[PDB]
């Protein structure tokens, strides 16, 4: 009964990661943090068609998954860093090309590849450089001049719900692996909860609610 | 949270001349100060926001200065449409703070009171009851005063006043009063007067009717 | 062609809620805030709350706190203030603000046990056919509506040059007020003179041409 009930959540990884990955490759949805974030759609979609299945070579890859997730974490809060300490634009250093080679090289990595170095360490820094981020995205957040908005006649507001929408799926992921890290098939239960989240918060938060409502011929709110 | 008071309260100024408002906070707003306008019967429009920046479509003869703790809105060579109650506002921080508002008059020539009274509309009579209206229009200082006499004798009871605020062109006063009766109270008397006193003269202005004549 | 409409009179019995929408044409929606102050009757104004559109970001004044609940719609480009378990002393005017900058028409909401009355509107004419003047003031006389407010004009918005409205005064439960017109006695007799009477809050639009009088007289 309870086994039939989680084949629906299989269908959750391979469609909701897929709407994902598709959409990514619309021109407006193309970015470096969003090619960052179909980095996870991969080690979503496979963690859904080789580890969720056949777990309701095959340990190969239920490392190779998570191990690159809290990893291109890291990557993100780190890349987001660079933009907001960065002096020109709202905007990444990363080339669309030097994009693609540190994300092949997340994955030799993460698949040469234990809690320690794999969890810890990517996920020490990656709490730290965010919450470095989410503090300077403060204090400018509100240096703005108090007239801008209210007379009219850069970082600013929208922006700032980009870090929470990122904020929030980097804040998942680890209250979904912590306590596996640290009953126990239930709590490895509990880490296959993040792959039915990131397309579900993905739409009351950022760009991409118009983007999954396109995928699917004007939904409902057309 | 942050008290803002807002000096003079009141103000009587006279065309041309140049009239000065000031506004003070307790603590000190980064010149995100602004200042705004309310005309009886309107929507407030604003004047100036950053503390100097008038807004576009006003005009140049409205200057906002201050900074830090204390600002003040001036209004060099005051115009005949400048009458009514300005408000500033400090948009710095949480919750936004409005002043109490100042208010603005014109000083203008003393004039005298056009009044004239109404009999009860025919309509109104038939319907059931009878209002007897009476307007002094028209008339500087605003101080007025009127005093409802019925059959010789006179009487205060269930009358309804109401004053307007300065005119936009005559830059005068105008004032209703109206005693509501019932058809049987009017029915009852004959003489219905409505007498005016103001400053501008020491004989009362004086307007009446026969209910039974007409 | 900037502006922000509102719905000008809501009336509501007490303990009830009230949802005041106000829709904003003539600028982007998602470029300013829109701020909520209320302005009771004869005070001065009082920041109710500043949401703004494009994000979403909220921020109420701790009076309000759990009071009233903002909310913008990108879309209809129109944004509502939620105001829940109103009391007597939330009657007042709401204001819809584009940011302090653009202030909307204004909604006059009013808590009352109360029921909607909309106004009887009397011609006043000249007495005893006393010609003492080279202009003859008229006026009409709006009597016992509620609640708060109504629009008073003269010959759909023609006249305006001479007229005097005076506010509304409470007169046992209901509101009274009049209206007076004058013009070139040289006119009025000869050429129609009517004065419209305009209450929202019961959808009632009213006209009143003056008959010179009785005659008769």
């Amino acid at each position: 009964g309870m086994g039939i009930v989680m084949s629906l959540i299989v269908l959750a990884i391979v469609f909701g990661n897929v709407l994902v990955i598709t959409a990514i490759a619309f021109e407006r949805l193309q970015t470096v943090t969003n090619y960052f974030i179909t980095s996870l759609a991969c080690a979503d979609l496979v963690m859904g068609l080789a580890v969720v299945p056949f777990g309701a070579f095959w340990t190969s890859i239920d490392v190779l998954c998570v191990t690159a997730s809290i990893e291109t974490l890291c990557v993100i809060a780190v890349d987001r860093y660079f933009a907001i300490t960065s002096p020109f634009k709202y905007q990444s250093l990363l080339t669309k090309n030097k994009a693609r080679v540190i994300i092949l090289m997340v994955w030799i990595v993460s698949g040469l590849t234990s809690s320690i170095v794999s969890f810890y360490v990517p996920l020490v820094i990656m709490v730290f450089v965010y919450s470095r981020v989410f503090q300077e995205a403060k204090r400018q957040l509100q240096k703005i001049d108090k007239s801008e908005g209210r007379f009219h006649v850069k970082f600013c507001l929208k922006e700032h719900k980009a870090l929470k929408t990122l904020g929030i799926i980097m804040g998942t992921f680890t209250l979904c692996w912590l306590p596996f890290f640290i009953v126990y098939i239930l709590l490895n239960w509990i880490g296959y909860v993040n792959s039915g989240f990131n397309p579900l918060i993905y739409c009351r938060s950022p760009d991409f609610r118009i983007a999954f409502q396109e995928l699917l011929c004007l939904r409902r709110s057309s | 949270d942050i008290k803002m008071t807002q000096s003079p309260s009141s103000m009587y100024a006279s065309l041309g001349e140049r009239v000065t408002i000031t506004c003070k906070a307790s603590q000190d707003i980064n010149s995100y100060l602004s200042w705004f306008q309310q005309k009886p019967g309107k929507s407030p429009k604003t004047l100036i926001y950053r503390a100097n920046r008038l807004v576009d479509g006003v005009p140049s003869r409205f200057i906002g200065t201050g900074s830090g703790q204390d600002y003040s809105l001036t209004i060099s060579s005051l115009d005949y449409a400048d009458m009514g109650i300005y408000y500033c506002l400090q948009y710095d921080e949480f919750p936004y703070t409005f002043g109490g508002g100042t208010k603005l008059e014109i000083k203008r020539a003393d004039a005298a009171p056009t009044v004239s009274i109404f009999p009860p509309s025919s309509e109104q009579l038939t319907s059931g009851g009878a209002s007897v209206v009476c307007f002094l229009n028209n008339f500087y200082p605003k101080d007025i005063n009127v005093k409802w006499k019925i059959d010789g004798s006179e009487r205060q009871n269930g009358v309804l006043n109401s004053w307007t605020d300065q005119d936009s062109k005559d830059s005068t006063y105008s004032m209703s009063s109206t005693l509501t009766l019932t058809k049987d109270e009017y029915e009852r008397h004959n003489s219905y007067t409505c007498e005016a006193t103001h400053k501008t003269s020491t004989s009362p202005i004086v307007k009446s009717f026969n209910r039974n004549e007409c | 062609e900037v502006q922000l409409q509102q719905s000008g009179a809501e009336l509501a019995r007490p303990g009830a809620s009230v949802k005041l929408s106000c829709k904003a044409s003539g600028y982007i929606f998602t470029d300013y805030y829109i701020n909520w102050v209320r302005q009771r009757t004869g005070q001065g104004f009082e920041w109710i709350g500043e949401i703004y559109p494009g994000s979403g970001n909220i921020d109420y004044n701790e009076r309000f706190k759990d009071k009233a609940t903002l909310t913008a719609d990108k879309s209809s480009s129109t944004a509502y203030m939620q105001l829940s378990s109103l009391t007597s002393e939330d009657s007042a005017v709401y204001f819809c603000v584009r940011g302090f900058g653009y202030w909307g028409q204004g909604t006059t909401l009013t808590v009352s046990s109360a029921k909607t009355t909309p106004p009887s509107v009397y011609p006043l004419a000249p007495g005893s056919a006393a010609q003492t003047n080279s202009a003859v003031t008229l006026g009409c006389l709006v009597k016992g509506y509620f609640p708060e407010p109504v629009t008073v004009t003269w010959n759909s918005g023609s006249l305006s040059s001479g007229v005097h409205t005076f506010p509304a005064v409470l007169q046992s439960d209901l509101y009274t007020l009049s209206s007076s017109v004058t013009v070139p006695s040289s006119t009025w007799p000869s050429e129609t003179v009517t004065c419209n009477v305009a209450h929202p809050a019961s959808s009632t639009k009213v006209d009143k041409k003056i008959v010179p009088r009785d005659c008769g007289c």
